[PDB]
């Protein structure tokens, strides 16, 4: 089992500033880390795959990075539509595990 | 891609053919007509004396030296039916090895080298071969070639050259040229060994020039050797209807020899690059030595000079009284500072 | 175009069974892998199971391994999750999604869930 | 022959190796001596029936991240699965293979 | 029969007899208990944890009909991986690798396998193993391992070795990522040594992976009468996994070798600025030190009158010379 | 006719005749005893070590009926490896290498193999070869070589040659790691000579390996005029071994070049450190000397006079300028 | 359709020639950069060009082999009349390989010239 | 008028030849100077000539 730990559990930020969410993996996952955005009452939305690759149809504000087993999701400039919960998963094994979420608030 | 024509030159009349090389000192035609039973060999300077050998059934080897006489080249070409563009390519020395197949003949351009010692530059001569029907036509710029073994084989009936047609003659000439290339590589290896010994033992200023000249020579050798490999590959694989499909393995052997030559050239280039790296390392080390001694002297003297000059001036307020043997104390302080600097430099593993 | 429709959610007594059906439109389940992700009220996403319809390859989460069974009808283009022996911890919004494989190194692979489903609630 | 076994994938899986997952289109350009047809689409069923056309056809499939389209085209045209994997494998060097 | 290895600490025999109906597991120190296990029709797995004590391996080889030179190969741990076929058994030599994240160093351990009738004779240098998942799979009914012969057990052990090769590759991938980030962010002295050590470790991995690939290729492509055709596709799958390992090792070699050139291109250009600083300051302060000493000789032949502020006008000359020299530097944009 | 080899020592004709049922050995001191072993049905392995006498080689060639040019090629040592398929026999020349410690150079011994009828003739310059494993297999009835014909014996000899090439490559790998230790821990000026010697040894290795790769490719590429078939599949492995040998040699050359580049970078870095220290010292102490010159110029009247006993004030100004220079230097990473 | 395949490969090789022209332009820019104003960026760009040229060689050498396989063994798919057209593409590939090797030599010369120019500035 | 276009392009090429004449003279003089005296102006002359030749290539090849 691979456990992914997110920090912070909740985040507060204004509009137009820089937001950073970090994910940490218990064991070694090469790059099979993805980021998902889920507004309440709806299905998640894919943003980043391979920990640094932006998904098609996703705004260029979102970005990802890898530093060993440390994965960070960064938003260059926050927007009103960007206030939602963010998750990180690992796909290095058949047993896929998600993070605990990170709800960004105004 | 399509159609061939004589290129127009601005400073020339439209139909002019010009020898491009530099050699104009000599001219002769050597004919070696041979068969299974007997061989006929003579030299001459009359171009008409070699024309009636076109229709000879037995293989004929016409060797024209001194292509600076474009009249002879043109007479031979128009008699044998060679295209004017092929004659222009024959007379164009500034070229690279190439092969070309026509309906009645195959045209081959090759190069031969003579490396000179004590003057570390290599000079190339261009040799052109035309294989048609029962004749092989060879064009050279100056006397001195690499085909003496072929002549000896024809003369003394050594080998299987006499029994076969002009295809084996073309193979033999190309093989002799490749063997001379191997000899040239041996000479270049000797030169590289001499330069390696010099750089390892005695590095001077002329090492720059000699090693760079060797590198340029190897670059030119590669630039002339790759097209030779392509020519042999084309002759071995395309197999024009003039080769009779029996001498193909010989052409494959020559192709393998050319591959070996190219490999040796690449290794030589790597060795020369290593020699340059070694020489730059030696230069950098000598720079380190000289300015390390400069820096240690400066560090042990200049701060000491300033500290001594601080007390070397006269002010109203100054310890004019000998505190406790002040001047010997100042000298001892200077010596202690110098010893401390020396010890610190020795800590850094410097001299 | 590419849509995933889910059905079969409802209230089931503990220890009972029900089958969740995932209808696929705009793509064929043979060429992709279908995943099940459940989201408990006030908690993050949890992965349930996966299946590649082209082969018989299946994978289940350790929490629900043995109690859940995944399958797919290629002809119907529908994936199923036969979930039995339910507990009070098995109530969640079950999501159906398809994923594609991407390349990191020769030895390393990863999958990302590009398309998701609306979601159904099971108690 | 046979598909190469990859540790971490279900057996028989075909995976696009490159990076570009942005665009996808198919452009068929059928032509003959007298007449030609130019045609662009995002549906593979409109490009499949050109397999048995007598006149020369040039089908250009842009975007190989859609592995389903590649597999369907290979199935319709009889292309070997190893050749499909070779198509999807971007970390290659130029090569040519001859089949019957 | 001499042992040329470095491990001489512990000895232990692990025996695992399994069938469809029930398994048996016991760790015995006396070697006589494992001998009557050859006649059993059900598959069995005798794992020897210590080979330094030579009498045990000698007795086992003599009892199982192993040729003495095969015993020598078993004891010789500095041997390339290989497979040699015999009419009574198949002999396999493999390697075991463990990598440490705290200290970047790659070590190798040799393991040997003999498959004779139903015994998988496992010879190991030291404690610590790779085949724990196989032991778990045969302790609890969890796969096909308990429904086939011992050739499938040989397959399972080789597959487990390849799996932890993959795990080692994962750890090296993380190391390469961290090292590349460090190189791009904060160059430092020991980073060059780290890059070169990683490069040499990758070269060693390449040189030890090629024989493993040959081993698997020989195992599946030319099936012996003992391997049986029902297992060949499994060995082909493991061969493909080894191909994956080789390709990943090659791409890591290529990418790490590029990192070494980053430091090379990032240096050898710090000389110019400090040289210019030294040149300009020396240029400024050599003539100005020659003066103020030319008049400070105490020569006392110059008239002692101060005149129209001789010392202040000398200072003004100092300033004028400094300004002119700075202007010339600005003209040469130094 | 003429001996090119530089070895003039005792010569031995080690003749080993083996079969499925029995085998024999006899070292001999006369050539006429070996001659009957020409038409024997059982394959024979004759090792004529020591070519310092041409009469024995000439007599053996005449008895076996090999061409005089083959004898000339046997006597000529300084030639790249080659294979020739005559109608009656196959002529192969191989070179054995050994690398010596302390002094850094490696010697080459040319070994010629002739396969005719049911006989394999090996010619060696001196005592010491790479074929001891083949002898061990033959004596102990190990493997398949006794069952097969002389083609398998040639295969085994070539395989032993490549195996000793592998262990030699391991030895140069050890030399490379020692050179790496010297380069990293304690750079010096003899490092250049050591690296150049290693590079030249690797270049010689490439020169002797690539023709060997061509020879094995020619052997594997069909045309088995005397090979009895079923042996050319065994030749496939040796060609791949030569591929691996060439690749490993290339990797060793690349890593040695990288070591040379790192050494050059270290040399430039030491040059830069000297730059830094000299510039720092000069910048600190030249303007201070200038100030002590102007403030201290021996003049009859000092305009500043005893401004509250300002000689310590002058020293304080010196200290302020010095600490300003130190702060300026410490602003950058100097 | 075999002539269509020939046309596509010919277009590919023509774009290879265009790419070689662009690379030659960049080499001229680099050579101008090194002689006048040496810097860390200059050697960085030179090494980047060296890596790009190594990749180009590794890509272009198999192209000659594939064209040779295309026009020599003449499989039934490629008709006999199409064979003469592939020889032109093969010759173009040979020219491109010669050009990339020349560029390799030039960039090695640039590596030497960088150190030479730095030494010249130090000399001044 | 097509022949007029041909004549104008021919005149262009002729003046290119005339330019090459001066370039040849300058190269000969410069090579003699470089081989004879390593003057500080020789490097500037050679570098300017190299720039001019680069421009000449970039113009003639299209
Ligand atoms: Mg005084």
């Amino acid at each position: 089992d691979i456990q992914m730990t997110q920090s912070p559990s909740s985040l507060s930020a204004s509009v137009g500033d820089r937001v950073t969410i970090t994910c940490r993996a218990s064991q070694s996952v090469s790059s099979a880390v993805a980021w998902y955005q889920q507004k309440p009452g709806k299905a998640p939305k894919l943003l980043i795959y391979s920990a640094s690759s932006l998904y098609s149809g996703v705004p260029s504000r979102f970005s990802g990075s890898r530093s060993g087993t440390d994965f960070t999701l960064t938003i260059s400039s926050l927007q009103p539509e960007d206030f939602a919960t963010y998750y990180c998963q690992q796909s290095s094994s058949s047993l896929i595990t998600f993070g605990q979420g990170t709800k960004v608030e105004i | 891609m399509e159609e061939k024509r004589l290129s127009a030159k601005k400073g020339l009349p439209p139909g002019t053919l010009v020898y491009t090389g530099k050699y104009r000192e000599d001219f002769e035609i050597e004919v070696m007509n041979y068969s299974i039973e007997e061989f006929r060999e003579f030299k001459t300077t009359d171009v008409e004396s070699v024309l009636p050998f076109r229709d000879s059934s037995t293989p004929t080897w016409i060797n024209i030296t001194g292509i600076h006489r474009t009249d002879v080249v043109q007479r031979v070409g128009e008699f044998f039916g060679i295209h004017p563009l092929v004659l222009e390519d024959i007379l164009n020395v500034h070229q690279r090895p190439k092969v070309e197949f026509f309906e009645n003949y195959v045209f081959i351009v090759l190069k031969m080298f003579t490396y000179d010692k004590n003057l570390h530059e290599l000079e190339s001569e261009q040799v052109s071969l035309i294989l048609t029907k029962n004749c092989v036509l060879m064009f050279q710029e100056k006397i001195g070639d690499v085909f003496d073994p072929v002549r000896e084989r024809i003369r003394y009936n050594r080998g299987i050259i006499r029994k076969k047609r002009a295809d084996y003659l073309l193979y033999s000439l190309i093989d002799a040229l490749v063997d001379d290339y191997f000899v040239l590589l041996e000479k270049i290896d000797d030169e590289i060994d001499v330069l390696e010994e010099e750089v390892l033992e005695r590095p001077e200023k002329e090492t720059v020039q000699r090693t760079h000249q060797l590198k340029r020579n190897l670059v030119e050798l590669r630039k002339t050797i790759w097209p030779l490999r392509e020519v042999l590959s084309s002759l071995y694989r395309d197999v024009p209807p003039l080769i009779e499909k029996e001498t193909v393995p010989y052409f494959r052997d020559v192709y393998d020899h050319t591959i070996q030559i190219a490999d040796t050239v690449e290794t030589f280039r790597d060795i020369v690059s290593g020699l340059l790296d070694v020489y730059l390392s030696s230069v950098s080390n000598k720079t380190n030595e000289v300015m390390k001694v400069l820096t240690i002297i400066a560090t042990i003297f200049m701060p000491l000079t300033f500290i001594a000059g601080i007390y070397g001036m006269n002010f109203e307020y100054m310890p004019e009284l000998r505190w406790k043997w002040g001047y010997p104390v100042v000298l001892a302080v200077m010596g202690v500072i110098a010893v401390i600097m020396v010890v610190y430099f020795k800590k850094k593993k410097w001299l | 175009e590419v849509q995933l429709v889910e059905s079969g959610g409802g209230l089931v007594q503990p220890g009972g069974s029900l089958r969740l059906s995932c209808a696929a439109s705009g793509f064929n389940v043979s060429y992709y892998s279908i995943h099940w992700v459940r989201q408990a009220p006030g908690k993050g996403l949890e992965w349930v199971a996966s299946i590649s319809s082209s082969s018989g390859s299946t994978s289940y989460a350790d929490s629900v391994k043995g109690r859940f069974t995944i399958s797919a009808d290629t002809s119907k283009n529908t994936a199923y999750l036969q979930m039995n022996s339910l507990r009070a911890e098995d109530t969640a919004v079950y999501y159906c999604a398809r994923s594609y494989w991407y390349y990191i190194w020769s030895y390393s692979y990863g999958n990302a869930m590009d398309y998701w489903g609306q979601g159904t609630l099971v108690t």
